[PDB]
This record gives C-alpha cells, structure tokens and sequence, in this order.
C-alpha cells in the first residue's frame, strides 16, 4: 500500500507524525513518504523537538522527504537538517508526481 | 485635435499638432494624452507607440503661456493641471509596448517630460532641448527629475535644471538624454516592431523594477522568465529557427 | 588660513589656498571646511558655492603626505580624521544652493573626493583625476565610492579605484566625472546666479531623493511642486514674463 | 574542457575554448563555471581574474541553439538551466578580485551576461555587442537587465534589448557599455597585479553595496575604511614610500 | 460519487462540518464518509458544541466515522460519543483504505 | 499535468500562494486550478494583502476560483472580489469533481 | 481660506498630519495653523517619530502650534521640542480664539 | 440647519453613525452632509459591518460623502463602495470648504 | 466668550476634563457648555473615577450636561448620575444648536 | 587593547552585535574576542537572522567564540553553527580565564 | 582561580546557576563567590525552587551571598533564608571589593 | 575606590539608580563615573521620569556620562539632555578604557 503523505503546517507536526505513526503500525507494509513543505519544514532542523519522532520514522523504513523551496523560504542550510533527510525540488510537485504514479494522498 | 493618435498597425504615431504655438501644451492636451494610451494600449497588433511632432520642427515648447500667464493666480487651475501631467508623465513612462520620442525641434520643460517618459529618444540635427521652471520660480516634478537622473546623472540634471539652459542634439548624445542620433525613426521601428512582444513588454517591466529598487532576482521574476518557454512567441521563434526563416511575431 | 570662504553677493568662493603643498589637506582643513560652509549659508544673497584653488594649478592633491606618515601609527587621529572628512564631504554633497568645482589641475583622492561632492565640476586642460587608497592599502569612504558611481557607473569607477590611475581632462568629460570642458566657471555661474533659488534649492533635494532610492512622487513632494505656485519667485516670474522684462530673483 | 581555469601568479584566466560553436554555452559550462572560480578564490597569491576566449575570436555567442532546440520541449532543462545561468551570474559579478572580460568578437546574449558581470571590459576592433533573448520571445534575467541598465542606462538598454540588434566595438565604447579599447589586457592586469588586494577587494564590496542601494556610510563601512590602517599592505605601502620604492603587495 | 473526507482539526471543525454540507448540496446522490482523528475526534463527543450539525449529517445518511487511536489518546470513552457513530482502528488507516477503494479524498 | 489545488485557511495564503508559484515553476506546463474556500475567500477580496500574488498566477494563466458559498458566509460582494476570477457553486463541490475529471490533488 | 486645525490624541497624529498634508494639497493658498494639545504634544519633541512630516509641513508654510498646559502636564521642556514650534498658553483657548477671528475649524 | 459631519476612526463608525441618527431626530430638517476619511472610509465598502445603516441613512436624505484620497490610501475602488455614496477628492477639504459656506461642524 | 465643549471618548475624559480646566483658566468669563455622549456619558456616574473633577467645574459654574440618547443606550439611570447635571434629548443636537446660537466649539 | 566581550541574552544579540561594531569602531587595533553562551549561542546557527553581521564582524578580524555547553543545552550540532566559529568547553571559564590574561571585560 | 559571581535578575536564576556549576566543572580548584541583590535574592529564600541548586552549590564549597540592602528592599527576613547563607551589607560593594582583591568578575 | 558603572537597559535604569546609590552609601570615598547607553540613554533626558534622581547622582559629585554613539541612534539632540551631562564618543569605549585606568568595572 503506497501512501504519499503530506505535512504543511509547522504547529501541526506532533500530531502529524504521530498519525504516521498510526498509519504505519495500522497499514501492514506500509510504503510511506512523508513530503514536508512550507513552514513544516522546520521540523526537520537538527535541533528540532521532533527529531527523536522522525528518526523514529527512518528506523521504520519510512522515507523523510524536505521541499527545497521551503528549505530556501525558511532561510535554512542542508547543513542544519536531520542527516538522511531526501530533499525534492518542491514538496508539492513531489505529491503530485507520487500520486500520478499510484500513491495514496493523505493530508496532514 | 491639437493631440491625436493614429493607429497603423503595428505601429502607433502620438502626435503632436499645434504649429502656430510651437506644440506648445494646453491643460486639454494633458488630459487627453491618457485617453489616447488606452486607445492606443487596447490594440493587441500594436508593437511600437511613436510619440512625434505632426508637423516636424518643434517636438514641444513645454507650457502654454498665453494659459499659464491667464492663470497664474488660479489655484484651482494650477491643482488640475498639476494633477493632469503627473498622470500622463506615469501613463506614458508604464505604457505597455516599446515607446520612442522622434525629437526634430524644440523640446522644452513639460515638452522634454514627455521626451524622457518614453523608453528612447532619436534627435534630428535641429533638436534642442531644456527644462526651465528655475527661469520663472517654478519646480520640476520630482517624477521627472527621477526619469532625468536615470538618463544623465546628478550632475547633468542639475546642470540643465539650474540654468534652464538649452542643448543641442550632439550635446544630449553625449550625455546619453537621446540614444540615437537621426533624420528618421523608421528603422528603429523597423527593428522594434520584428521581436516579440511578450518579450518587450516583460523586459520592459523588469527595467522598471530594476529603476524603482529591486536588486535580485525573486520568485515571481523567475517565474516571469520561465513563463516564456510556454509561450507561443518562443514556439514560434524556434520552429523558424528550425526552418532558416524568420520569425512572425 | 589655508582654506577660506569669499562672499561676494550672489556667489561664494570656497578658496583652497596651500601652494606649496600642492593644496594638499591637513586636518584642521578638514574640520574647518563645515564652519565655513556654514557662513556661507546663512547669506540670504547667496545664489551658488564655487569650489576651486586660490591660486590656479592644483586643485586638491589630497592628504598631506608629511601629516599621513607622521600619524601612521597614532590611532586617534585615524579616527579624527576619518571623522572629520565624513562629515566634510556630507555638508558639501548637502550644500542647500548649487555648487561648482573647478578644477585646473591635480585632483587626487581627498580632492577628487571633494570635487565629487559639488553638483557639477569643470575642468580646464590640465585637469587631472585620480582616487590612490589601492596604492597605500587603504580604503575609499562609501559615501563617495557612491558619490563617483552615481557619476561614471560602476566599470569606470572600478577602473579608477582598483588602479589609482590618474585620467586627463577630455577622458573625465567622456566618463562624465566631470560635466563641462572650459577656462572658467564665470559663465556657468552667471547663469546658476540669475535663476530662482527657490527652484534650485527644491530641485536639489528632489534629486538627492531620487538618489537616496525615492522612485515615485508622495504627498510631500507634490506639496512642495505645489507650493511653487503660492511663492514670491513665480510671482515675479510671470509678472517679468508680462512686461517682457528678465525676472529678478 | 570547453571551460577552464588557468592560474598564472597574480592572474587566473577563464578560458571559453570552443571556437566549432563560436564559444557557445552548454549547460554543463554554465554548471561548470562557479567551480572554476571556487578554484580560483582559494588561491591567495591570484589579484585580478581574467575572462576571455582561448582561440581569440568570438568572446560568446550565447546558448548553443542546438542544445537550446533539441529541449525545446523539456520543462526540466528549462528550470535546470534557468537556474545554473543564474547562479553562475551572481557569483561571477561577486568574486572577490578585480575581473576583467577582454571581448574580442561576437558577445551576444548569455556571452553578453558573462561580460556584464566582470568589473570591466576590455574590447578589441572586431568585438561586437548584443542581447537577442526578443527574437526568439524570450526574456532576460532581471539581474542581467540590472547590470546592463547600471553602465548604459535605461534607454540605451531599451534600444539593445528591444531590437536584439548587434554594435560594434566603438558604438559599445561610446556608451559605456565597455570601459576601455584596445587589442590586450595586458597593460590593465599589469595595473590591477601591483595595487593592494585588501584595497581592491573591499573597494569592490563598497561600489556593489552602493549598487544595492546604500547611500550614506554607516557603523560598518566606517570600520572598514579604518581597518585599512591596521592592514599589513598599509604598512609596506607607508615603509616602500619613506625608502622611495614601489610597493610589493 | 463517493468522497472520503477528513477533518482532523477541532478549531476548524465547525467550517469542516459547513464544507460538508456545502459538498452534499452540491454534488447529487454524493456517497459521503467524513473521518475525524487527532483532536477533531472531540467534536464526536455527547457535549459537543457541533453535535446538532452532526446529527443533521447522519440525518442527511452521512457516514460519520471516529478513529479509535484518537479516542484513546484524547482520553474518552465510547460511551461519551454521539450515539449511531462509527469508529475505525486508525483514522489515517481508513482515509487511505477507501481511497484505494476508489473514493474521492478532501481534507477538511 | 492537471492539477486542482485547494486552500482554506485564510491566516496561511501568503504561504500557499508560495506554494502554487512553487507547484508552477517545477512542472512543465502545469495546468492548475485554485479553488478557495471558508475563510481563504477574503485573499480574493480588490483589497487583500495578496492581490498582486493572485494577479501574477492569472498571469501566469492559472485558473483563480472562489467558492460562492464562502462568498455568503462571509458577507462579500462578488463587486469586491479581484477581477478575473471565477466562482463555483461549492468550493468542495468543484474540488471534488475536479479530481473525478482526472486532476491531482493538492491541499494547501 | 483660514483654517485652524486641532490634533488631540497622540496615537492618531500620524493620519492628522496626512490629512493636513490633504488639505494644504487641496484647498489654494490654503492659511493654516495647527494646534497640538493633550498627548499629541508628545508629536513635536525632537525624538518624535513624525518630526520629519511636521518639519515638512513648516517647510510649506503651514504653522505648528503646541500647547504650554499640555506641555506642562506632560512632563516636557521647551527644550526638548522641535525647533521653529510655537507655544500658544492653552491649545484649546487658540483654538477657540482663532475660531472667533474667522478660521475654520477641523478637529483631527 | 446645515451641519457638516465628520467621521475619521473606523473603530468609532458604529457609535458616530448612531450620533448622526441622533442628530437627525433631534434637529428638525436638518440637513446633513456626513465625509468619512482617514480609517473610516472602509465603512464606505459593500462588504461593510455599518453598511445596512449607512443605507438607513442614505433613506433619510442624507448625504453620504467618502473621502478620495482616504480611498486611494486604504487601496479601495469605487466599484468597492455602496452604491449612492458620493465622493470629494479631500474630506478635509470638503470639511472646511461647507463651514466657510455656513454649515455647523460636528466631529464624531 | 461662548463655547461649547464636546466629550465623547469615556477613556479620554480625563485629559478632556483638564483640557476645560485649561480653557477656563486661560479665557477670563468663559461660559461653557460641556456636553458628554457616546461612552463619555459614562463619566457622570456618581461613581465615576472623575467625580470630584466634574463636580469642581461646577463649583466654577461650569455646565455639564449629559446626552439622554447616551444615557439610554449606556442602560443607566437618571438616579445614577451625578448630582445637579443637566440632561438634553441629544448631546449632537445641543452641540449644533448652541453653535447656531454663536457657541464656539471645541472637541475634545 | 584587548577586549573579551560576553552575549548570554539571544533576544539582545542584535543590539549587542551592533556594540562590538561600535566597540571596533571606536578603539583602534583593538583585540577582540567574542563569546555566546547561554540562549545566545543561537545566534551562532547558519541560518540565524544575525548571520551576516556575525560574518562582517570576522572580516573585521574579530574572534567569535561558542560555547561547547550551550551548544549541548540547546541541542544544536556543529554541523549547523557558521563556518570559522571556534568553540570553547566552557564559555564563562573562557571569559574568566581571558580575563586572567589580561583582556578587559565587556558584557552586553 | 578567584571568581566573584554576580547575579541580579531572579527570572534568570535557574541559568545563572547552571553556569556557576558549568563554571565549577570547567575551572579545577575554582574559588567562587556567588552575590545575589536585586530581585534575585528571592533566590535565597527556603522556600525558593532553586534551593536544592543552591544547596548543591554550597556542597561543592561555593560561597553564597546574599545582599541585605536587597534583603530589606525585598521585605525579607533573614530567618526566611536559606541557612549557611552570608550576608554582605552591599552587594554590589562586595562585588567590587572582590574585584579589587583579586577576583575575576562574572556577571550572570 | 574608583569604579566604572554600566547600564544599558532602560527598563532597569530604575534599579541600576538606586544600586549606584547603594554604592555611594556603601563605599567610603567612592568616585563613580556611570555611563549610559544603548536604550538607557533615554533616562538622560530633560523629561525623563528618573531626572530627579540622576540629579540627586549629579549632587552627590557622581559622573554621569551618556553615549553619543547611543544618542545618535535613538535619535535624540543634545538640546534634550539632563543639562551638565558629560558625554562620550562611545559607551563601550570608554568603560573598557576606564577599565585599563584601574576603575573596577560594576554592570548593572
């Protein structure tokens, strides 16, 4: 079951990945890819609170994936993101592909 | 009319038609120099604006007198008319398509304005030009000290500003008030009316946003310029390309 | 004293008067020059500031070289005296009536600096120019590295910083570092003596906005175009311009 | 490579070597360029980066219209490309040394915005000058039409723009869109390698904050301009002037 | 036309339950099952500020659907639920599912 | 690539807009339709604080739609909204009949 | 046409001096005196965030007048005002006065 | 009894108009002229809180009038506007020009 | 010398208070008028925190006179007022008809 | 003249910053070194606001030292901190021991 | 190693003090003196939440002082302190009389 | 006993004045030089709401010095200052430099 999910809003990310979380403990091999832009893309800085949850994520075979627009509107460095982060030239045309190629779209 | 404009296609002549008062502008004129933009600007075969004389000789003696002097203690009169040229000073300096000012004579005060709101001007040998409120205790609008000091600097500006002093054609090729020197404006016309028009009118408008301040590319004027390889101009310039002909824009 | 102000009615001479050194700048120079740009204006009759040697030749060679070596390692008059060149060359920039430099011979770093400053500049045959820090590993203030390149743009004035070379009088006219070829400023300031200081002074602000990254007219500049129509000088304008007679300003 | 670095001392030449395509640009060029002046940058003895042919010739035609056709249809390039012409631009016109492009044929297009972000440019009798992005309806990047529009102004960047049409060596002289004529760089590099690099680096970074827009010097350009007294070049320039030597930086 | 629609916001449940409406309205004999998780599951709730907005959708034979994850860790019982409401092991689980089912997805 | 995006939260347009110029720029003549709805509607309104935004994606022939149901709710005259753009029945309506027709979507 | 104007409440002054600014622009020959008392005195100290308009306000004319009760009552000394100020003894008995000599009155 | 009103902070439009309501059924044919400027010309707008009122005055003869430049400020358009409001090109302007013609002013 | 004093901003009654003391002070036989409306009605509550300030203007045969609009609107009771205050049917209409009768008048 | 300049506040970095200029600026050939601990350690990351005033003041020549526990406290990696920075075990132990040496102490 | 510690401001307590213990950890043999006035002599107090800190400090030999001008200022007592405290008639004469001893200053 | 004094926040001033006065009183003899800058520059003006006290400062032969780089940036003319206030180019400057002259340094 190939699932692109999408994460937007910083304030948010808790309980997004937390509902990933669930998705992937309900969903029997899961295929997940966690596409985060705009201002959720923070979450992905190496002193982010959430980092423990989206290694957590990566131990689970789940694929992390940062907007490079929003990396650039955020002002921040590859340098201060979560090692093992995949970057795409832009979070949404990355759903939209996913989804084109039969992913699931799941908003969060 | 004193001011009209006439349409010929690709091509569009503002002109100037007032010989017995060296074109000398009106609050009339003024007014009705935006109406005729937007005429003008409505006609999507339009590629060039030409802004000349009907008659050659003077371009324009800039004020009135005769109205000025019947006005000058009339401040509703001098509220209007104030209002009036700073509209058409903006509408003609923003008018969508490549713009020339063909100068063969006298380009005075309110006259060189319009000279310096379009985007080039050709100089004849008998062009002369001056701006000259300092001779009657007058301003310049700090819109066309603006599109001034864009062309020549501060020190040219306020060369011809303070003396109100007149220049000769070679004189203001020098010091880069005209771009050209000439008899005629139908080369050049030639020549603008060829390219496309997406593409002078969005390189227009980044000029513009390089003179009101913007130093760096952003997002929107990355996006501007990507937009053109979706467009049927550059489907038409590469498919003559392919085929050794010139493109029809 | 070695730099001293001359008020002769409507112009003022602001005299550089040190042959020996070749007009070269000391510090006390530099700090006086403020004082005497203050005299000058406080004089209601006061129509235009020349800028030029007392004695011909050499306009300004820059810093005095006896002074530089002497102080190398005293870092209190480095920061005296970069104090008081900044504040120099801001009132000179600022100077609320038109200012002339003219130049009929060296005029090196400080001095170039100085010329740059004023609204425009002549330069007589022997003219020269040239901005030297590159040659002693120092640095030119900002305030006039935007000063040269709101002048000859960025290429030319890279040319002359970067370098330290020194440039005649017809290659700073072709550059437009300086704005007229000639013997004298009497003519020039004949016809700046004779125009509105109303319009001069207003002009020049307007033009400094401009420069200071203003693109368009606000609310304010379009009170003071206004208040144009409302003063002394444009009621003597069109009262002259009736009886066919130049205005007296 | 059809891209490369020399590094020769004092001097760094980026070499455009292919003369089968009259010089010009692929994709992986452009790519390629900001890592040549990487190399370039960490070299601590390099004082001036010259850009110029390797086979003399045609400086740049611009796009390889091969490469430009065969992708007509291919978003990804365009984005791709759009983006590496960009960067490739921003750094050249922001490397910390004094460049100098020497033009000594056709200089058309992105060849024409490889030119215009060197500090100054040299042009040999057979140079020729163009922008053409309008006659395939195309736009040009709002940092190039900044750099045009900062030497020529905004009419004579009109007149290139609009009509694509190429000028000579002379007519790009004449405007200011080249600073300087003649058939080598060499007497210009051999300037440029003796001055102080403390000098022409931080001079370079007050004329581009002018650029930018700074119009008054501030806490930090006051700083700069007093480090340079505490500076090792200062104190050879000052030691080589008392010995009556010229200065080694 | 069948819709899967999620609501996963309790600040934003009122305009997702008016956005419902305004869906039902619109497209005709549409086939809806609304799934709330994360906080909206409040909104379930027998005290419930929207619970006549919600009884009006099950009257209009809307399928309201509550994640059984959420209740938990928002602390609440089934008992204190609207009755008549459906509950589902995941939230997130259910939104994919039925998308690859063929259901249209809205997030609300 | 046709694809139908939505936008809902009025507080987080300037960021979605971002998003839409991003979804532009990385595909290759993306065909997209904005849909806004709830309170997102008022970034439509001849005074918003995004106007030159939305006019620069109608110029990049991106197809701006308001809800008219959210027009009602939040008391706007369709003589206050930005010329140019065109309005649906049902913000949620038009959504999901976009994706039924074959457009990706996206929610933002 | 003589007119005096009053301005009272600090937090409102920088739209007074635009509406001055409007009034010079609109009415000819325009003979104006502004009045400042209450917490708008604080409007004229020479730190003041609005000095640079009320200097171009006197550069056009127009003459500046503030309150010596209100000046009092609110700490400040002459010393502490922009230069070129005048001081009337009470705002509200110039204002008052100027009204009986034939100005017109505009409360701002 | 000609009175000319003036109204300038938009938080103060509710009670102002309820002012100029009171002044109506106080002064018998009182003719009134009320010019909104400033902030207050957005009360002016179709969409406005205060427009129903607005529109009761309008019934009772009384002249609405917005002020031009105030409308060019708040970056509004007259197809923005209720319809049947007039417009000045200065409020201020218009304020002092009635006086002098003898109308009674009255700030609220 | 007649004047007619208008106070309508409850939180600006102190500063208007001392403002009639200045123009007392200041203009030798004044005879003033002040009229309170809107939420400044508010002050001539016998609890009001500016009593002992009104009741001193009386003491310096000040009158003060209270909007009965106001009153209404405000849902206070005669009983509640202050004392030896005077009451009109409307404070804007004593306003413009005292300066009909030569009153000149002072916002404050 | 050596100076060991203290930054423990993040919220007044800038203005701190904007003091080693002046500091700089006004002693000439003065030795600099300044150390960040505490909150203000953050100041230090690359994709901190301050970045660019960070980087002039190492052109300057100016010494910028973090400390080792403050990065630790505020979980932030090496990896995200500006290029050139050196790091010290202790901040306070470096301010004291600087002291030690000679350096004069300067905390903003 | 001589340190004489200030501390001033109470909100800042809790960091002060973990850089008094980094200060211990970091500088072997370290003969501290910590001076609490101001508001931070609250810090002192036994029912202060930084106690057991305080009392860890005293363990590892620290002196803690505490000021009595800011004892009284405080309204304290001394019996409301935590025991083994010293207390100086100033603390800033204190600090500054360590200064001149010898000590390097700290201001936490 | 020669001491340098600091303050720099101006929301502090109040404290840091009554902690000089502490110092006076405490130490015999005691010759202080206070220096103000950044925003505690404010405190030296003629109307400034601690005037009395650095008046009281002044009497007791304290010098009380301000920054003229700070003046500079807060706008302020020298015309506005407490009169027999020394200043100095820079703050910062002069408190390391007295700091090299033997005055033990005290930051309040």
């Amino acid at each position: 079951m190939k699932v692109v999910v999408q994460i937007k809003d910083f304030d948010k990310v808790p309980q997004a990945l937390q509902s990933v979380l669930n998705l992937f403990l309900d969903l029997g091999n899961a295929e997940i890819e966690v596409v985060l832009h705009q201002s959720a893309i923070k979450a992905l800085l190496l002193n982010s609170p959430t980092r423990s949850i989206i290694e957590e994520l990566i131990k689970l075979n789940i694929l992390i994936v940062g907007c490079e627009h929003s990396i650039r509107s955020q002002n921040l460095d590859h340098r201060q993101l979560i090692d093992g982060i995949k970057i795409v030239r832009s979070g949404v045309g990355e759903i939209v592909r996913k989804q084109s190629e039969g992913w699931i779209y799941l908003a969060l | 009319m004193s001011l009209r404009l006439e349409r010929d296609g690709a091509v569009a002549r503002l002109l100037i038609d007032r010989a017995d008062r060296r074109n000398a502008f009106s609050l009339d004129m003024w007014q009705r120099l935006p109406e005729l933009l937007a005429e003008a600007s409505g006609d999507d075969a339009l590629r060039v604006l030409v802004v000349k004389s009907a008659n050659g000789g003077a371009f324009c003696a800039g004020a009135d007198i005769a109205e000025l002097l019947a006005n000058k203690d009339d401040a509703a009169f001098h509220l209007a008319n104030q209002q009036a040229i700073n509209r058409a000073q903006y509408e003609l300096a923003r008018f969508r398509l490549p713009t020339v000012a063909m100068v063969e004579g006298d380009c005075i005060g309110g006259g060189c304005g319009i000279a310096l709101a379009c985007d080039m001007r050709i100089a004849a040998p008998a062009a002369r030009f001056g701006i000259t409120p300092a001779k009657l205790g007058l301003v310049y609008p700090l819109h066309d000290v603006k599109l001034l000091v864009d062309l020549v600097g501060p020190g040219q500006a306020r060369r011809l500003m303070f003396t109100g002093g007149l220049i000769d054609a070679n004189e203001a090729h020098r010091i880069g008030l005209v771009e050209l020197l000439g008899e005629s404006e139908d080369a050049l016309v030639g020549q603008l009316a060829t390219v496309s028009s997406f593409s002078t009118q969005a390189i227009k408008s980044f000029v513009r946003r390089v003179l009101d301040g913007q130093v760096a590319d952003d997002t929107l004027s990355l996006c501007v310029f990507a937009s053109a390889t979706l467009g049927a101009d550059f489907r038409e310039g590469t498919g003559a390309f392919l085929e050794k002909r010139p493109p029809v824009f």
